[PDB]
């Protein structure tokens, strides 16, 4: 729609992607510290 | 509204650094 909506579904999206990344990114760091030693 | 997402957003990207940094650490 607007140009003021169209800011906020995009900052509501980075957040979304931002919060996908971080969980992956706990995942990944207990995998790997299961993997160590 | 606006400025409420845009702190929610550098806090997470400050956690999302944090977490990188984290990663890099386990190898080294």
């Amino acid at each position: 729609g607007s140009e003021g909506k169209r800011l906020t579904d995009q900052l509501r999206w980075k957040i979304m992607s931002l919060k996908m990344r971080i969980e992956q990114l706990k995942q990944t760091i207990s995998k790997l510290n299961e993997e160590m030693k | 509204e606006a400025a409420a997402l845009r702190a929610e957003l550098r806090d997470l990207e400050l956690e999302e650094a944090r977490l990188v940094q984290e990663l890099e650490d386990v190898d080294r």
